């Protein structure tokens, strides 16, 4: 009658499994339990296990604007993300380009790393006029500053117009 | 005994550059990297008994814009399995794969996989080497980047 | 008892859309494909005997121009033999291959086929499985797009 | 007796034009070059002894520009490993692979190669042969356009 | 002394091979005859045979523009052929583009399925102005249709032209 | 005690090595030293040697754009060479089109087969108005050949310019 987890039954005997950052390096005998052995270095086990050997860490390879976020270690699992202006795309498992906004809408703030821009329509007030997945829609110039007075109303695609009047 | 190797590139120490180099360092004993009965010593895969052998090797380039404009889009990957002996100073080539490719920098990534597989009577104290064309393209993962022996019968 | 499998693809029920899918319709008695020794259930390979396996896939990826324009021309054509346990609910990934490709709508027809293989240690439990990116893009006849295993030694 | 064979491109007899041909003459005892309890005979791999064998092949195919314009920059390099018997007179394809390519004359040389390799089981009299799609663009080197096949247990 | 056919020698005795839709399942013995059990599912063999098992049915994958013509059966085989405006081409075992014939020339009509165009240069009082690969040549118009005379005479590669009197 | 090159040790007693031209067929044993086979047709071995089998000579493919300068026997290796416009490339192994020599710099002379243009600068009196890997400077025109005179002086990059005066 063996728990689940934490134990394994073999010979028909009851038999503790390896705790994470350990793999079996063989298993109980009629003489003897498990014996469990450390990962090898760069390697991790991230639960309790019955396992042959360790799993090797992924490489966060910025030749794939990868980098790590948690490093992992004998116990946990190494980390990346795609470096900024990239987000991780399961379909090519590759660091994509992250999708521009159009005019008339900007990137939502506060930007994630590792995610893709999220587009909204900028509001009543701001405008803009490019394409960017970094760049938030700006608020209208306000023409007082330039010491001068509004000539025409700018739009969600453009800016506001000033003039100096006589 | 039926020797064995699996050997994954090493991620730690792949050469830069792009003129074509012989690769020397692989992991032999973690992940799926694994030997038996031969040894690999001085970048060297080394046949430690008589027999023939089937030889295999995956080899993957990859290339993100993030790393800057490539030297020439124009590119042509190989890999080269070759033999040599701990006497004979020259090597020879026993399988060899690989296309050329043009990776224009409209696309912001690009990958590529040769796959070269043969079978090959060796001796105790050959020594077999992989060579590429273009180190600083290779992808360091361990599923990605390897090559392999396993011995399949006695020479008699 | 020396195992083996060479399973070819199910025409009559490849996944459809552009999205990476796991595979999991394979003919296991039919043309050429066979099993001995192996199980194939629940869309997976399971190893009944423990061994080191050369394990092998040929995936085949074809487009005709009257399936209509390709949803983009720019594409990453990839195969992901893996490896799970009836056991672990995760899976992780032995080879891998492709190339990323441009298939203009200029031309026809297009064809792309990935070989991998390698030398792996298995035991009784674990169990194969191919993921690839676009599963509407395979062919379905079964010398283009298969994959195999056979025990080639014992553990000791 | 444990058979095999490790088949090389005869260089000396490679097929002009670039129509679809059964490749007919290859090296048995040369360079890499080995044969054993099999025959090579009228163009085939001849099967002597009942197994289930690994077959593979290596087919590459190269163009420069010092041999002129290609009738198209468009091609379909492809290679067909096909079965017949001595007995049957029809043959059937176990193995296929390949590319659809784009060799712009802008470029002075191109390249590219391809593997298959697939577990099948063979019967004393049965006859390998491959298919290639251009004939005039083989690689006619040994370590570059070859294949083999070596026998990996008994039928039972 | 066996015949050539329907009959083969084994163990220096005349055995009977198998039917089409049956493959040989094991040799004759010292003791019985030939074992020949029925094609699987989607298999077939057309002839008298001695095969170890069945062949399966090629794939009319309209992924490559394909369709049965014939369905085939465990007895014959399945046939394919390329669809509309295509033809088979053996180099590229794939449906390639049908050739399309210049102007001053036609397709020969009926038009073959699985065959590629064939061009004929139209006959007098006939033109195309086109490529295609499906068109034959039409006639020149006849002015009077049109309530008018013909102006000029067409030729293979362009029509007649009609104008009004007065 | 056995001389390092022509013989080798085997079974505790020292053996003679093959000569160039024959491969070993077999080992010394207890009762005969080694013997020693001719290498096969197209089939080489360059040195002393203790070899399984011969080495195949390297095809010096048209299709590459080699050719043989040395043809090679069973002694010594077939050598091939890039031919004319191009050299070898150890990167590609590939036989790459010449460096051509912009205008102002010429191809140094005499251009070696299989090795790529070196380019210089046209000295004072030569000029060169083209990119060509083959062409090295040419001298200014005189213009009293033409029964002209020199109008202005030409430069590295373009040729004198002559008039008629009256
Ligand atoms: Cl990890
Ligand atoms: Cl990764
Ligand atoms: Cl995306
Ligand atoms: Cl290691
Ligand atoms: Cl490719
Ligand atoms: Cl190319
Ligand atoms: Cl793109
Ligand atoms: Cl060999
Ligand atoms: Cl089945
Ligand atoms: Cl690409
Ligand atoms: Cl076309
Ligand atoms: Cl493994
Ligand atoms: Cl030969
Ligand atoms: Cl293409
Ligand atoms: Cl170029
Ligand atoms: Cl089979
Ligand atoms: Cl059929
Ligand atoms: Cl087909
Ligand atoms: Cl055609
Ligand atoms: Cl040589
Ligand atoms: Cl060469
Ligand atoms: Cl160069
Ligand atoms: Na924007
Ligand atoms: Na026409
Ligand atoms: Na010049």
């Amino acid at each position: 009658p063996c728990t689940q987890e934490r134990h394994y039954e073999h010979l028909g005997r009851c038999c503790s499994r390896c705790e994470p950052g350990k793999y079996l390096s063989s298993k109980c005998t009629p003489t003897s339990d498990s014996v469990c052995l450390p990962c090898g270095p760069d390697e991790y086990l991230d639960t309790w296990n019955e396992e042959d050997k360790c799993l090797l860490h992924k490489v966060c390879d910025a030749g794939k604007a990868l980098v790590a976020v948690d490093p992992g270690n004998h116990t946990a699992p190494r980390r990346c993300a795609c470096t900024a202006g990239y987000h991780w795309n399961s379909d090519c498992e590759c660091c994509r380009r992250n999708t521009e906004c159009a005019p008339g809408f900007g990137a939502q703030h506060p930007l994630q790393l590792n995610k893709d821009t999220v587009c909204t329509p900028c509001l009543l007030g701001f405008f803009s006029d490019v394409f960017s997945s970094t760049d938030k829609c700006k608020p209208w110039t306000n023409c007082t500053l330039l010491g001068k007075l509004e000539a025409h109303q700018g739009t969600t695609e453009s800016d506001v117009v000033c003039s100096s009047s006589m | 005994a039926q020797p064995f190797a699996h050997l994954t590139i090493n991620a730690t120490d792949i050469p830069s550059g792009s003129h074509k180099v012989s690769l020397s360092s692989w992991y032999h004993d973690r992940g799926w990297a694994k030997i038996s009965n031969m040894t690999f010593s001085n970048g060297k895969l080394i046949v430690n008994q008589d027999g023939f052998y089937y030889l295999y090797a995956n080899i993957c380039f990859r290339h993100h814009e993030t790393s800057g404009d490539l030297a020439t889009e124009y590119l042509q990957l190989m890999v080269y399995v070759t033999k040599t002996s701990i006497k004979i100073p020259s090597s020879h080539t026993l399988m060899k794969g690989g296309s050329t490719k043009y990776w224009s920098g409209n696309s912001e990534f690009h990958f590529y996989s040769i796959n070269v597989g043969g079978f090959f009577k060796l001796r105790s104290g050959e020594e077999i080497s992989i060579e590429v064309s273009n180190p600083s393209l290779l992808d360091p993962d361990q599923d990605a980047t390897y090559f392999g022996a396993f011995k399949v019968r006695d020479i008699d």
